[PDB]
């Protein structure tokens, strides 16, 4: 993608993680855990489903039209009835192939572009308190229970709190 | 002679009852019937009507 | 020590390939179909008011061939021609036959106004053993086989004003006899002339006297003719032999009727779009079943598979 | 110790944000857009800087026959001819056979220029005119064509030939008369069954008239039938008929360009615009309008939808 | 947007800046202050410029066409001329809406761009002098007149100046 | 004393300007064109069958004009129609002659199977010198000019039924004379008729009599009308005057052939695809040669050219 | 570009580099050097590669069609068969300046994604070893000969075995 | 017993005014009619003799044979020859 | 008046080998003109007694009755009849 974190820095996905699109493992002297983040799941499923429900947006209805087989040779009339036809088709079937190609690659990239911002809002929680191990993770150079790494889900962990512990292991 | 007759009889009943919009009820190049309740027949055309009734 | 945290996403062990601008095939987690390539098979009868023509073209309804007698004054939304049906009657052709269909199909109605014309100096009800009604003789319930009334075929000036709020349209004819003495002996005169007409248009048709193919025992042909009096206008027909006249008039409407031609049978269902290979879903924008449709429905392409991706790249372990 | 500083990026906003459409969203706000989609009309139709010809109370087809309410327009060019509802036929009954396809030529040429040739018409009367076709206070005829009847007792056999040495097409004019009874087809041209026949070297019409009532149209149960023949350089017209002829004076000339026809009933006023819509004139600034799908010179394309804002600013997030 | 500054970690935009679409606003020993930046505001005006100019340009004139509307059934010929002008409108109906609608999308995704470039641009010219609040603001670990400031909105701070002051005051930690 | 690392990407000195949404020009590394705009000028003999009709139009090749001999029994994909073809028989015209010349040229064959007609009490075999087939008179070599025999000519009534599994097409005409004294010495009947019919369908035509202007010294003309009978029906002819009648029929096929006008001359080279202007290739997905195309062939489009970035900004 | 990196950040473009898209160049106790980078040459030469080959595909063969000029003037019909033709044409010219509008802008977009990429990918080797300059460029604070350049080109530089040496000079 | 129509009568004077104005268009004169001498009906022709003047200010007579056919609305001139002066 | 004409002139050289060619054309007959032994013109038609050999060089004597209207363009063989 785009923005390198899918496929990219992330080396692969989670099929354990079956309740979100995007969230975190930890591990800290408690143990491991898991958890989906809400905010970054929702916004990816919304702009899917709002790209999707234009898409298939019911908006052809005909009725009477001109015919399209023939049992007769005819000529001049026909051949430029099953021209139209024809070039109608053709015209369609155009748009129908490049609008899947143009939104399946925004699909991929915002998809992307999700997931890097989720990380790189991790990490200004952090600030000077953890690291970017460059795979997606980060070493947070401090004591943190349960606790503490569901103040960093849920968006209020106070980074100045373990600043002066952290800054001590980090140098 | 009450054959084919019968049907081109019938056949004068009914075109009569369409044209004066009556009800009648058939009882028993020209065919001249007389009938209780004038045919015209042209082979090649397949044209069969009533003149006169 | 301290703690690691680990950002992530989702996978599944199923993915999906689908089309990218940069890639033909890329593994996502999800994807929907977006062309409708399947079909039942049936025609469905909701919410479309379906009329099956079974034996009967819609000109055959039209005109009235006896074994269409069922048709009269039916109305549709869409009409299906199977292609079993077969003409038996008065062996004829319609000059333009492919603008009257499809005139007849988009009003959607055969409602028939009986008119009180005059024909003096002529015998009426002329029919055919060609054209069974039953046991006996017949011919085409609108239309009126006029020859000669004793020993002459008068010239005809008739008049029908339309003092109605609608167009009127007439469906009248002209018999091709297929030799000279069939021709005087039906009509007195050697050579007849039709002359149709309003204050808009006219229609002016000389019969042709020749031998066609055998058909249903005949040799001769009939023409089938259409003019349409606008409100405020008037109809006058003109003849000196070979009229086939109308009996009046068929109501015409504006709407959203149709025919198809299509084999599949009627079902008891509901679907908005209709083709010929049976009613299909619209949930879906494309389809590629048939460039033929009637109704709500997905635009035909000529791709059988087109996958819209519902999810981010699937990158499993 | 010192505070030291803060430093904040930020961008704009504004109260007013508007809605647009994007691929994800049907509406999200931003800070300003654009319409693409024309929808309004003056209701005017401005005379500049095309050439609009008012037919006012005339069709093409009248104006090219000649009917006399329609003389003013005797020659006259155009870059569109403007048909209004109120027009009306005032001469002779008539039809054209192919109306439609007649109109459009003469619509493209944009040019009723007519030239008069010097037709021999050996043993018939000439100028025939009508009271169902007044020009002044008495009978009259169409200006264009020339009503042949009987001269003496006779109607000959008209053979006439007019080549074409110019280096453009001759459009040319002509017609055939059907009588109502058989008197009356006697008594005009003396043969009891007329014929036209005009042709070239590359094609030919041949037209028989029908005797019978048709509906009276300004006292009238006769018509006449309008047809057309297109000469082209180093071909030849040649006219044969035995009765019933309404023969051409001359020819038109043929031009190509950028001419055409539009019916509308909107005035027309003395300003600018290069797109005319039968609504009247719209401004052509916006790639996109919804006014009309018939549409004349320089125009956006038509399209169903009645608005479609393009963004023109960033995403409006207020305060 | 795709990349997370406008309506993302910049909470929302300033009603107050009037001249222009990206800036500064300071606190430093001088009082509060705000101010435009120049090369941002003009990138995104250029780019939905030369965007708008290319989706406006005037490309369409005709002249006798074929006829739309009919006062007369005919059948055929009329059936085949309504069916080729329903569908041309139709295309280019779709056309006119997917346009927007790309056009939109990428309008707002090149001004959050904009936006994250100049952010970034300004963490990369204070380097170890200062810190990301995650708000969009930077919080600067010395004093920073006007002068100051005014150097790094025009591009020339110089941070090896103040680098020994910084990382004094940022590395304060507590002392048992 | 440490070390700096820089990264980079590479430029050129010879960029290429390529559009965008939101710059008219801006410069890329490299770019390839998608708009074909130039032609060798000359059609290529492969893969298609070409067939040059050189001094013959596909009409006067079927109806078999004499110089126009070579082309019997003749196949094509594509038949070119030169501009300096003409007629050299009898002078005549086709009402539809864009719908019969366009029908042909889809069935892609002259296949003519000459018929068994008896064509009782006329005389057969007409000819003219204003179609002279050697330094004699001559005549569509396809159609068959009946006139009187002795002093009658009868109404004729043939039949001929279609019994094989393909269609049928038959060309046919009327002969238009100038002056009422030829129509009677040619066909005794003041006024002739032709009457062509199957169970399907059914034409008649009147002849037109008066004078026309002259062609390769005629007046009188020939209309040519045509009839396609389907298996299992039959052709019913029926004329008492004026008919120039059919010899048999022609074979009739669906498939890819069409027909073209074009004065580019013909080179032993492949190419898919076809233009008026000459082969072009179709490795490019538009063109802007001619609207005009057979085969494989780009999309026309109006741009003359339209280039595809495939490399990064170039920014030296 | 939406990255900020080519024509951003980077000022200009190596003319020099002949052998890739995207490289390297340092300056160590050594000297300097250069040297390409094939993973992310290779990912934006498979992205435009796919997208012409996409774009290039032959999928149009007609064989039989309408007439398309008049040598006489008819009306109705041939006003329509006009019409048909110059109606296709715009779409088509329509669908094709459109495409290459948009392919392009995607193709800007995606080489200055894979130079942001790379960036970044080398700043998360060196992790607290090194600073970003603002120009493409990390100054690394400790002794980096050219196997310690090449062990961070092939991606197995070990950030523990400098960092104590790094620290020092990064803030002291 | 014999009934003589009269010549200055409104449909009278019409008939002599289009033959003077059809006279003037087929030759490109410029007659003018003053009055009518005298008429005649007869079947589908009005045999009509008038005095016309030229731009000069003299004046003629001339004879005008007039067709009607009522069915068709047909008004001709066939005749329209100089008498005297 | 008497005339004597040359019945092997340019003209009705031509006019028998065309009658020939008709007749070989509609009987699958293969006979080679040789010479014209008499000719006569009567209103629109020639009457022409000529000599011609099969494939095996018999000679055998035929009548030919050819028509011309030329206000029509039109030549046609209406008797081809065997003599001796
Ligand atoms: C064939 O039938 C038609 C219709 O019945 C006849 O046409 C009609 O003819 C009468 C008199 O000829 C017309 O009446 C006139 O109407 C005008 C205007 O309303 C009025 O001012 C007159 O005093 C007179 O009453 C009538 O309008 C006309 N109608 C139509 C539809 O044409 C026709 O005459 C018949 N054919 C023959 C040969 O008689
Ligand atoms: C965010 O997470 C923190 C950490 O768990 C929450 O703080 C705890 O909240 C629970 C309430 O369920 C209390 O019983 C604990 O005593 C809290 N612990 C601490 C250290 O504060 C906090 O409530 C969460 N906030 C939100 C908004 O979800
Ligand atoms: C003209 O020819 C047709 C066909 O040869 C004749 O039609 C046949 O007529 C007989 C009885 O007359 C029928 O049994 C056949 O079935 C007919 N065949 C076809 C193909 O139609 C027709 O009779 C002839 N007409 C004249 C006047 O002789
Ligand atoms: C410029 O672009 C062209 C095509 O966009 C490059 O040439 C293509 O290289 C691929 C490599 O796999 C081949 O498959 C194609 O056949 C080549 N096409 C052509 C037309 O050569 C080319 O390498 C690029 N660079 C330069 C300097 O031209
Ligand atoms: C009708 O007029 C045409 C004029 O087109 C006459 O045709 C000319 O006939 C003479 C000999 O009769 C030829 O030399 C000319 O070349 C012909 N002219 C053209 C243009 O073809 C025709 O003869 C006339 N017919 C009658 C019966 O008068
Ligand atoms: C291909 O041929 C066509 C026509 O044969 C050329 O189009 C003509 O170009 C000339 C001069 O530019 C114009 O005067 C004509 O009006 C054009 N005709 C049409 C129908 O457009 C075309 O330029 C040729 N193209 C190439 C590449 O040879
Ligand atoms: C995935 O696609 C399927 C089929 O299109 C759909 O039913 C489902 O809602 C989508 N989402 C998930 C999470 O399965
Ligand atoms: C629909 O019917 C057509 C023939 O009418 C056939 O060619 C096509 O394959 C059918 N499609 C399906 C999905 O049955
Ligand atoms: C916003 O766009 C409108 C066009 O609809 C324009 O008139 C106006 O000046 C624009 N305002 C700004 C601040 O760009
Ligand atoms: C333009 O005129 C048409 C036809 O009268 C009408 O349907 C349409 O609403 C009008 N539109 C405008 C914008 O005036
Ligand atoms: C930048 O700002 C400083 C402080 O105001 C000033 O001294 C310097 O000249 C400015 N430089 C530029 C290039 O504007
Ligand atoms: C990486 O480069 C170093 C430095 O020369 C070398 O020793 C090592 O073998 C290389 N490893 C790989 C996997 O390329």
């Amino acid at each position: 993608g785009l923005f390198g974190a899918i496929a990219g820095f992330i080396e692969n996905g989670w099929e354990g993680m079956i309740d979100g699109w995007y969230g975190f493992r930890h591990q800290n002297s408690e143990g491991t855990g898991q958890a989906a983040d809400l905010k970054s799941t929702q916004a990816a499923i919304d702009q899917i489903n709002g790209k999707l429900n234009r898409v298939i947006e019911k908006t052809n209805e005909k009725f009477h039209q001109i015919e399209k087989e023939f049992s007769e040779v005819e000529g001049r009339i026909q051949d430029l009835e099953k021209y139209v036809e024809d070039t109608k088709i053709d015209l369609w079937s155009y748009n129908a192939e490049l609008l899947v190609a143009l939104e399946n690659q925004h699909t991929i990239d915002l998809t992307d572009s999700e997931m890097n911002k989720l990380f790189e809002k991790t990490g200004r929680q952090l600030r000077e308190n953890a690291e970017d191990m460059g795979n997606g993770c980060f070493k947070i150079y401090h004591k943190c229970d349960n606790a503490c790494i569901e103040s960093i889900r849920n968006g209020t962990y106070d980074h100045d709190v373990y600043r002066d512990e952290a800054l001590n292991n980090r140098f | 002679c009450n054959t084919k007759y019968q049907q081109l009889a019938r056949t004068a009943v009914a075109i009569y009852n369409y044209h004066e919009q009556a009800h009648l009820t058939f009882v028993e190049n020209y065919y001249y019937i007389t009938l209780a309740a004038k045919i015209g027949v042209v082979e090649s055309a397949g044209w069969t009507g009533v003149e006169e009734f | 020590p301290g703690a690691t945290l680990c950002l992530g996403h989702h996978a599944v062990p199923n993915g999906t390939l689908v089309k990218t601008i940069t890639d033909d095939q890329i593994e996502v987690t999800n994807a929907t179909e977006l062309v409708q390539s399947s079909s039942t098979g049936k025609i469905c009868n909701n919410p479309h008011r379906i009329l099956d023509g079974i034996d009967c073209t819609l000109i055959d309804a039209l005109l009235g061939d006896p074994h269409c007698d069922v048709f009269q004054n039916e109305t549709w939304d869409l009409f299906v021609e199977r292609s079993k049906a077969f003409s038996n009657c008065y062996p004829y052709d319609v000059p333009d036959y492919a603008s009257l269909r499809s005139l007849v199909a988009s009003s959607g109605t055969l409602e028939f106004i009986t008119e009180g014309f005059t024909w003096t100096g002529v015998t009426q009800n002329g029919g055919s053993n060609a054209c069974k009604r039953g046991p006996g003789s017949g011919f085409f319930s609108r239309l009126n086989w006029l020859t000669k009334s004793g020993s002459t075929y008068p010239v005809l000036n008739v008049t029908m004003p339309n003092n109605d709020n609608f167009d009127k349209l007439y469906i009248w004819g002209v018999h091709h006899p297929s030799t000279n003495q069939e021709q005087t002996s039906l009509y007195v005169q050697a050579s007849g002339r039709v002359t149709v007409s309003t204050r808009r248009s006219q229609q002016t048709i000389i019969p042709n006297i020749g031998s066609r193919p055998w058909v249903r025992g005949l040799s001769s042909r009939i023409s089938i003719y259409w003019t349409i009096v606008k409100p405020g206008d008037v109809l006058v027909i003109n003849s000196n032999g070979n009229l086939i006249a109308p009996r009046g008039y068929f109501k015409m409407r504006t709407g959203k009727s149709s025919i198809m031609r299509s084999d599949a049978p009627i079902d008891t269902c509901i679907s908005e779009c209709i083709t010929p290979n049976g009613s299909i879903p619209n949930d879906k924008p494309f389809q590629n079943v048939n460039k033929i449709t009637y109704g709500a429905c997905p635009k035909y392409v000529k791709q059988n598979t087109l996958k819209l991706a519902t999810g981010m790249r699937n990158v499993p372990e």
